This record gives C-alpha cells, sequence and structure tokens, in this order.
DNA sequence: TTTCATTATCGGAAGAGATTCAGAG
RNA sequence: UCCGCGGCGCG
DNA sequence: CTCTGAATCTCTTCCGACGCGCCGCGAAAA
C-alpha cells in the first residue's frame, strides 16, 4: 500500500491534472513525456534528443 | 591485443578481478564472488530482459 | 555553544579538500592517513633501535 | 534417484554436502568400522592365532570383526545403502582411506555394480564436481599394503610381548618401527652421556673509525694459526698482547647475496615449523590441521608431495601481482622437487582460498588460526621473488693476531616481507663503510669462555626429521610413532626434549642382541619401501608378509631359548652397598615400567626368606636454563659426575634426605656406583605431578603390593587416587561402591559404581582385565538405593521411565557439569530428558 | 597377566594520485 | 501562518 | 638488467540565469 500510494502521489510522473478547458484535459492526458525515472533530466538533455 | 593485455589467465582470476572492480574495499572470496556474479547476470533474481 | 569530544576529532575540510593540507604538512600520502583516521592502522612514534 | 556418499568425518560430511546438494545423501562412517579382534570376547599357538585373528601359517586368514558401538552405525549405513541406488566411497586420498573404503564395500555388499571410489585433494565445488564426473574403482593394491602393515605390527606386538614379559618384565610392549625409534633415542642418550665438554676461549674487540663510527669484531688467529686458548691464563695473556698491539683493517671484502623462501609444507616440514615457531608439538599440530582441513580451509594434511596445482599457482600469483606487485612475482613459478618416491599425485599443504585471512576464521580456535596463518604465509612466500642482501667482511690485523667481522644489509625484502625472521641473526647488523686498508682506533676487549657441545638431544620435530632422513615410517605414521614411544613408557618428553628411560635402554639392548635384523635401520627402510612397492602393485603383499614372518619366527625361536643357549637374557640386579631398612642387606639397582628403583635381593628368595622392601630412586631432574641457550645442555653434561671405571657420565638419584646415589650410564653393563652425603630435600617418591582435589597439595605416584597408586604429599591428608589402563590418573576417589547383584555380560565379573569428572558409571571389578563399562539405568539404582552414598540418592528419586514407557539411563551433561536422566529406544535417544533443579526433577523433550 | 593402531567424537575541463614505458648507469 | 523539498507554467 | 623520472591514465570535484507564479506535502517520533 505504501509503494502504491507513493507512486501515485509523489512520483514525478503523477502531476496535477489541470482543468482550465476541455482542450487542456485532452492535451494533458495525451501528453507523452521523456522525464521521470529511468528517463533523462532537463538540465542535460542535449539538442540531439 | 586484448589477450595480450589482460592480466588474467583463468576463470578464477577473472572472477577475482570483477569482484575487485564492482565492489572496492572488501576481500575477494571464491564462493561469494561466484554467487554475486551468477545472480547478477545469469539469474532472473536480479536481471531480466523483458 | 560548544561541545567537547571524548576523542579528539579532525576537520573534514583540511582532511579531504584536495590537496590535503595535513597531507602536505606531512610526507604521508593521503590514503594511508585517511584509512588510519578511520581506525584501520596504527601510526608509529619511534624510541629505541628497531 | 538418491546416491549415498560415505565419508570418515562428520565435519567432512557437512562440508562435502554444501557442494553436493539434494540429489545426494552423505553419511559419516566414524573411524574403522571393521578391524582385527582386540578382547577375549600346540594349543598355545591356537590361542595365539585366535587372539591375533591372523594365522600366518594358514596363509594369512584374518578373521575380521566389527567393534562395540560400530553395529549401530553399520545398521544405519546398511539401511541407507538399501535405500540408495549408487554408493560413493569418498574416504581420504591415502591407503588408510582405501582400507576404510574396502571394509565399507565388504560389509555393505553388492560390489560389482553398486560402488564408485571418489578421489579429491580438496573439499571445494570444482574439485568435488570433477571427482564425481570421473570416480575410480577401489585401489585394492593400496588396501593390501595397509593390511600388510597392520598384520606385521600385530604379529610383532603379540609374538614379542610375552617374550619380554617372561624375560624382562610384565607390562612391556613392542613394535617394529617403535622399537627402532626407541633405539635412535637410546643411541643419542648414550652419545650424550659418553661425551666430554672441552674448554675453549674467545676474544671480542671494540673499535672506532676515524669517522667516529663504531665496529665490533671477533678474534680468530694467532701466529697464522687458529686462535683457541685453552685456559684463563692463556686468554689473559692473549688479551694483553692484543691491547699492546696496533690494529689496521688489512682486508675489505664485499659481495651481493640473494635469499629464497622454503618449499610449501609437507607434513614433516609443517610439524617442524609449528614446533619451532609456535611451540605446538605433533599431536596439537595434527589435531589443528585436521580441524582446518575438515572445516575446508586447507588441503589434506597427510602428504609428502611439494607439488602444487596450476589452479593454486595461478591463484597465488594473482594474489602476489595484485597486493605486492611485479617486483615480488617473479618472472616464473618457483618449482620445488619432492622425493622421487613421494606421493606426487598429492598436493602440498596449502590454503584452499588464498584470500581467506587467518583473522577471518570465525569458527577456528586461536591456535588453529595461528596454524592457518603459518600455512598461508608459507604458501604465499614459496612463489615470490627471492630477497636481496649485500654483504661485507672485514679482517683486521695486530701483531700475531687476526680478527674478523661479517655483516649483511638488506635491500630487497620480498619473501622476507611476508615471512619475517623470528629474531635478528649475528650477521644481521651494519658494518660501517671502512675503506680498503683503513685504520682503526681501539676500545676495550672482552674474553668469553665456552664448552664443547655434546651430540645434543632430539625434540619431537627433530626426531621426525631423523625418521624422515632414514626412511623409517611415513607421513601417516609419524604422529603415531611419536605418540606410542611415549605411551609405552620407554621414552619420556620433558622441556620439549626427549629423554630415555632406563627400561628403554634395557629393551633396546635386548632387542638389538636378539633381533638384530628387525632393529637395523636399513631393514626397516627396506620393509617400508616394500610396502610402497605393494601399494604400487610392484609386489605381492602375502609374499613379503611370509618372508618377514619366516625371518621373524627364526629369530624368535632362537631368542626364546635359555641364556646359556643364547636366548634372550632375563632381567638383572646390580648390587651396591646400602642397608635395607627391613633387613640391612646390600641393595641393588632395578628397572621397572614405573622407573628405576632400589631393591633388596630377598625379592628373589622364596616366601620364607622373601623381602619385598623397596626404595624409590628420586632422580635429579635436569633443569636446563633457557637463558643459557646452546650452553644449557653442555652445562648439564658438565654437571654430571663421571664414572670411575669408564668415561661414561653418571646419573643421579636420591635415597635419603642425607644420602644421594650416582649410577653409571652403562648400568648394568657397567657396575660403577657412588654414594654421597649431604642435606637433601628428598621427595620420598618422584615421577608425575597431580593436584589433590581434597586439599590442593601436590600429589605423587607410588608403588606397592597393588602396583601403582597416587598419593598426596600433605601429611594431614591421605587422599589417594589410582592409575588405570588408558589415562593419566583416575577421578576423585570418593565412595567407590560395589554391587554383587549386577553381573557383567562380556565377562564373568560383577559391577561396581564409580564417580568422577566424567560422571557416575558402572565398571567391572577386575577393571584392567575386564575393561567393561556401561552407564547405570535408573531402575538399577532404585534397586540398590540403600547402598548409594548420601548424595547419590537423588538419582534414584529420578523418574525411572519416560512418558512412552521406555527405560532411562543416567548421563553427565559436560556443558553444565550435572547429572540428568534420558531414555533410549532402538539404542537411539528418544529426545526426552529430565534434570534436577532445586530439589525436584523436571522433564521434557530434548 | 597380558601385548596392537587410529580414530572422531550528463558532458566537459582541471587537479591530484597512482601505475607504466623509456632513457641512463 | 511565517520552515523545507519536488513538480508546472509565464516572461 | 635495474632504477628513476617523465608522462599518461584513472579517479575525484565543480558546476550549467533568473525573476516570479501555481500546486502539494512532511514524523520510529513522541
Ligand atoms: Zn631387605
Ligand atoms: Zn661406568
Ligand atoms: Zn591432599
Amino acid at each position: 500500500s505504501a509503494a502504491v500510494k507513493e507512486f501515485f502521489g509523489s512520483s514525478q510522473l503523477s502531476q496535477f491534472m489541470d482543468q482550465n478547458n476541455p482542450l487542456s484535459e485532452i492535451t494533458h492526458k495525451r501528453r507523452i513525456s521523456a522525464l521521470g525515472p529511468g528517463g533523462l533530466t532537463r538540465e542535460r538533455a542535449g539538442f540531439e534528443v | 591485443e586484448t589477450l595480450r593485455v589482460d592480466p588474467t589467465n583463468d576463470r578464477l582470476s577473472a572472477l577475482v578481478e570483477i569482484y575487485r572492480m564492482m565492489r572496492p574495499g572488501e576481500p575477494p572470496t571464491r564462493e561469494a564472488a561466484e554467487s554475486l556474479f551468477e545472480n547478477l547476470f545469469f539469474s532472473e533474481d536480479r536481471y531480466d530482459l523483458s | 555553544g560548544h561541545i567537547e569530544l571524548a576523542s579528539p576529532t579532525a576537520h573534514i575540510w583540511f582532511l579531504k579538500s584536495l590537496p590535503s593540507r595535513i597531507g602536505l604538512l606531512l610526507d604521508m600520502p593521503l590514503r594511508d592517513i585517511e584509512r588510519v583516521l578511520y581506525f584501520e592502522s596504527y601510526v608509529v612514534i619511534e624510541g629505541g633501535m628497531t | 534417484g538418491k546416491a549415498l556418499v560415505i565419508v570418515e568425518s562428520p565435519a567432512k560430511a557437512k562440508t562435502i554436502n554444501k557442494y553436493l546438494g539434494s540429489d545426494y545423501v552423505v553419511k559419516s562412517s566414524v573411524g574403522h568400522i571393521r578391524d582385527l579382534p582386540t578382547s577375549g570376547s600346540k594349543d598355545e599357538r591356537g590361542a595365539l592365532v585366535n587372539r591375533m585373528g591372523v594365522d600366518p601359517w594358514h596363509n594369512w586368514e584374518a578373521h575380521y570383526e566389527v567393534l562395540p558401538g560400530k553395529e549401530k552405525v553399520v545398521s544405519e549405513l546398511k539401511q541407507l545403502a538399501e535405500k540408495a541406488d549408487h554408493i560413493y566411497l569418498a574416504t581420504d586420498l591415502d591407503r588408510e582411506g582405501e582400507a576404510i573404503a574396502w571394509h565399507l564395500r565388504e560389509v555393505i555388499g553388492g560390489d560389482d555394480a553398486r560402488y564408485s571410489r571418489v578421489v579429491f585433494n580438496e573439499i571445494t565445488k570444482n574439485a568435488i564436481r570433477q571427482a564425481f564426473n570421473k570416480p575410480g574403482e577401489l585401489n585394492i593394491d593400496r588396501v593390501n599394503a595397509q593390511q600388510a602393515r597392520r598384520f606385521m605390527d600385530r604379529v610383532v606386538g603379540y609374538m614379542v610381548s610375552p617374550l619380554l614379559w617372561k624375560k624382562i618384565a610384565r607390562g612391556l610392549s613392542a613394535g617394529r618401527v617403535q622399537s627402532v625409534a626407541v633405539r635412535l633415542v637410546v643411541e643419542r642418550e648414550r652419545e650424550i652421556k659418553a661425551f666430554v665438554p672441552e674448554e675453549f676461549w674467545e676474544v671480542d674487540a671494540s673499535t672506532t673509525t676515524p669517522s667516529g663510527e663504531a665496529l665490533a669484531l671477533q678474534v680468530t688467529h694467532q701466529n697464522d694459526k687458529p686462535f683457541r686458548p685453552v685456559n684463563k691464563e692463556q686468554t689473559q695473556a692473549a688479551v694483553s698482547l692484543l691491547e699492546k698491539a696496533r690494529y689496521s683493517v688489512l682486508e675489505r671484502e664485499d659481495k651481493p647475496t640473494t635469499s629464497k623462501p622454503g618449499a610449501p609444507f609437507i607434513t614433516s616440514t609443517l610439524q617442524q615449523a609449528a614446533s619451532t615457531r609456535l611451540g605446538f608439538g605433533v599431536k596439537k599440530t595434527m589435531m589443528m590441521a585436521q580441524r582446518l582441513y575438515e572445516a575446508g580451509y586447507i588441503t589434506y594434511m597427510r602428504t609428502d608431495s611439494t607439488n602444487l596445482s596450476q589452479d593454486a599457482v595461478n591463484m597465488v600469483r594473482g594474489y602476489i601481482s595484485d597486493n605486492f606487485g611485479k617486483k615480488y612475482l617473479p618472472e616464473s613459478p618457483n618449482q620445488y622437487a619432492s622425493k622421487e618416491n613421494s606421493q606426487e599425485a598429492h598436493e602440498a599443504i596449502r590454503p584452499s582460498d588464498v584470500n581467506v585471512m587467518a583473522e577471518s576464521l570465525k569458527d577456528m580456535e586461536a591456535d588453529a588460526q595461528k596454524l592457518y596463518q603459518l600455512i598461508w604465509r608459507q604458501f604465499v612466500a614459496c612463489q615470490m621473488t627471492p630477497a636481496k642482501y649485500d654483504s661485507t667482511t672485514l679482517t683486521v690485523g695486530a701483531g700475531d693476531f687476526r680478527l674478523k667481522a661479517r655483516g649483511r644489509i638488506l635491500r630487497f625484502d620480498g619473501w622476507t616481507k611476508v615471512m619475517p625472521a623470528l629474531r635478528k641473526g649475528d650477521e644481521d647488523r651494519i658494518l660501517p663503510a671502512v675503506n680498503k686498508g683503513d685504520a682503526l682506533t681501539l676500545v676495550e676487549l672482552t674474553p668469553a669462555q665456552h664448552f664443547t657441545k655434546p651430540p645434543a638431544r632430539f625434540s619431537e620435530a627433530s626426531l621426525v626429521k631423523e625418521l624422515e632422513k632414514r626412511g623409517i615410517g611415513r607421513p601417516s605414521t609419524y604422529a603415531s610413532i611419536i605418540s606410542t614411544i611415549q605411551d609405552r613408557g620407554y621414552v619420556r618428553v620433558e622441556n620439549r626434549r626427549f629423554y630415555a628411560e632406563k627400561m628403554g635402554e634395557i629393551v633396546t639392548d635386548r632387542l638389538e642382541e636378539n633381533f638384530r635384523e628387525l632393529m637395523n635401520y636399513d631393514f626397516t627402510a627396506q620393509m617400508e619401501n616394500s610396502l610402497d612397492q605393494v601399494a604400487n602393485h610392484e609386489a605381492e603383499w602375502k609374499a613379503v608378509l611370509d618372508h618377514f614372518f619366516s625371518d621373524f619366527t627364526q629369530q624368535l625361536d632362537k631368542a626364546e631359548k635359555d641364556p646359556e643357549e643364547g636366548g634372550m637374557r632375563p632381567n638383572q640386579m646390580v648390587l651396591t652397598s646400602i642397608d635395607c631398612p627391613t633387613c640391612g642387606r646390600k641393595m641393588g639397582i632395578r628397572t621397572a615400567s614405573t622407573g628405576v628403583f632400589l631393591g633388596c635381593s630377598g625379592y628373589a628368595l622364596p616366601p620364607k626368606e622373601r623381602c619385598k622392601t623397596t626404595i624409590n630412586l628420586v632422580p635429579e631432574n635436569e633443569v636446563l636454563n633457557v637463558l643459557e641457550g646452546e650452553d644449557a645442555e653442555t652445562n648439564a653434561l658438565r654437571a654430571k659426575r663421571r664414572c670411575p671405571k669408564c668415561g661414561t657420565a653418571m646419573d643421579s638419584y636420591l635415597i635419603d634426605p642425607k644420602r644421594k646415589l650416582h649410577v653409571c650410564g652403562n648400568n648394568p653393563t657397567c657396575d660403577g656406583y657412588e654414594i654421597e652425603e649431604g642435606e637433601f630435600r628428598i621427595k620420598g617418591y618422584d615421577g608425575p605431578i597431580v593436584e589433590c582435589e581434597k586439599c590442593g597439595s601436590e600429589m605423587h605416584l607410588k608403588m606397592g603390593r597393588f602396583g601403582k597408586y597416587m598419593a598426596c604429599t600433605n601429611e594431614e591428608c591421605k587422599n589417594t587416587r589410582k592409575i588405570l589402563r588408558n589415562g593419566e590418573v583416575a577421578p576423585p576417589k570418593e565412595d567407590p561402591v560395589p554391587l554383587p547383584e549386577l553381573p557383567c555380560e562380556k565377562s564373568d565379573a560383577y559391577f561396581v559404581l564409580r564417580d568422577g569428572a566424567a560422571g557416575v558409571f558402572l565398571a567391572a571389578n577386575t577393571f584392567p582385565k575386564s575393561r567393561e563399562t556401561r552407564a547405570p539405568l535408573v531402575e538399577e539404582l532404585y534397586r540398590f538405593r540403600d547402598r548409594l552414598p548420601e548424595k547419590l540418592r537423588y538419582l534414584a528419586d529420578a523418574p525411572q521411565q519416560d512418558p512412552e514407557g521406555n527405560k532411562t539411563m543416567v548421563r553427565f551433561s559436560r556443558k553444565t557439569k550435572q547429572q540428568y536422566v534420558s531414555s533410549e529406544k532402538d539404542g537411539k535417544a528418544t529426545g526426552w530428558s529430565a534434570f534436577y533443579v532445586d530439589g525436584k526433577w523436571v522433564e521434557g523433550k530434548k
């Protein structure tokens, strides 16, 4: 339970779901990120990626 | 050239080398070295290519 | 405030900041003195004819 | 399905099981399960071959037997062999392991298909897997060689011992190699006692350089001849002439020197090293080595091969390359050659894993950690780059005299680094850099006086070295020789040094005279070599046994005859002038298994005129001064009186606090005796030391109408213990209680109840002869509860039967030094125990 | 009244330290 | 309530 | 053939704008 809760609450890839307008809903749910665990960090992503 | 440069000469010496490489500051030992190697690479316990 | 230590204890900075100031103060390499200070070997002060 | 592996050690069983896993079951067969008979459980020849089991006349028919307590283990082994599909005989590398494997195969049966002989030099995953990939057949030739040796030793022991009882004394024993070891010790004793320490003097010189450095030298020539003054006055004259003379360094010599490590140890070398460095004798060395092997840290400790596996060499070279580095490698392996007859198939004694440091041996006692450290250090040292020394030699001349210094200075240390010397030697110093043809300034000079060293006494390791040189015995034998020469009372070991009892001299002389072929070192070596030929399968066991037995029987049948015929000479009495306290008569000097003693000739007169009075020969125990070093033995020889009739030294004994007695070394061949007066602190009886449990005083060993008892010097206490068949002394004598109503079962005797540190036990009234003992049952004690001394009564209160109605026996919990009661079914423990706790008996699962 | 052995109970740049090849003796 | 850490966007 | 110095390799250290805004959430310590 602790592992599941920590993943769903505190993980970097569980950010707040923004609800300005429905277009925001769709684009946030369909967003594909390369950050997070096992990915790469913002400050080192070169231009090649 | 690699065979001309590697200090090792048998299975034990290579295992000793890899133990000495992946964990500095601890003594090598036959059984422990063998165990960590086999469980690190050729066992589903620690490794799994999905 | 202040605290007194039951055992005299060295500073991290002068011990580890390269170049090791204590190391240059002596002729000792830094590695043997640091492993000494964590209590893995003795240091000798001479008296007599060994 | 389920393979069975059979091994001699339970710790070997646990260790091999770590690598074998669930497909195998391992069982420990503790010691020799089967053997020749040992107890009583032309008719004289019939009784001899029955007692021996072996019949030499009927072509070696042997009549093997299974010993008491082995039947349970044999039944367990048979049950497991009936359950198993294939049987793996995994005894040690050597003959004894083959003979054990043979006995196992023969007892369990089904030879032709159901057995494999496993052979491994170390108890490790790779070595075990390779051995189980390719096991052998049982080497029957090595078994036959072991049986030949055993048969020879039993033939000689049982045939000779009644002869020695008849001629010399009851309670003697004999043995083929044992007697030759005793002969070696006795010959060295005779060399020592028949030696004269001469007197030579030496002079030492003290000098300073023009550069103010200081040098010390020793003076070795006068008039171009060796300098060796004989007396004090001469030495003082030489010192005068030296002081007057003027000194110059006429000689300057220099040269490099290289030093190398020893070979990895064979068993004899390991015993010598452990004695010299750690002080362990033989028994402790081999016990700790066996523990280290069974734990798995070292290779098998019975070997005469210096060979090393390529795995070992590569491992140790890796360790040296990583830790020490290239200068200490060196370029190629250090080879060492063992004897051509050695078991070159075996390895040396080495670590099983070089990285395991001695400190890491959590489960080994400290002495075993030290022994492992010695093995490790030697193994590492043997392969490294040799060391490098540079050496200087100086000679200086003044007048008729020349004087010398030698010094070495150490510049690469590689093998010495891992394996340092115990102490600096005389040449381990710094001579200053004097020039060729230098000058010297002079400081005051010291004389020294020294005595000729006798042919110095052998220790346990040096006796093992002598045996190894001659070829008497083999690596497996040496510990047994060193033990049995002591246990049988011919030789005693004191100050870590070997001393020969007078009875050992008597028996040595008799055996040399009668059995010259058996006692000759060359024939002993040739016999050992012929057993090795048997193990090779170069010779037929029964053949050489027959040849030995024919020669031995010829010599025996000659020796049995009367002394005028030339047969073995009986015991002898050497008379002296002393008054028997019981009759005043002249008194004579006599040797028994107990020692050397003073007897009255009335012992040889029939009852009417018989005199049984005896006097102890309390000896002047030589007290060698460790601080005198090499001098300590020489001064001991100087201390002895010398016999009037011959040059042989004399040995000294105490007869009264007022009187002391000197006896010649060649007694009774030499009849010189001397008697001396003085204030002497006489012990009354001398020998071993024991501490009286009832008063803490010293307790001492004494002889009388019942043989040998042990008695306490404090006049206020008469507490006496007693000697027993196979131990130093019996436990505290308190309330030995006899029972006529319990009969013995192997013998006609009746059972008696006894207390000691071991526990409380039942033992048979003719104890040295019956030697039958069993723990009491609780019901037995209850039956004879009135007899029990006041304390023991509690044991009769104990619950007689367990909750299953099995029957209960009385046991000593050595870990907690208390009696408890326990129940057995099919001879196995039921796992039930009851103990005594505050006046009550409390019971439960073990 | 006995004698025999032998058991086994992130990427890049700079600084310091360590091991490596080349030149001199 | 005033503290600290992580994520998201704006310029 | 060996020893010392010089040079490279290996490891360790330091550090990559800044201003907000927004959001959420601490504990085997009490
Ligand atoms: Zn008398
Ligand atoms: Zn004499
Ligand atoms: Zn006493």
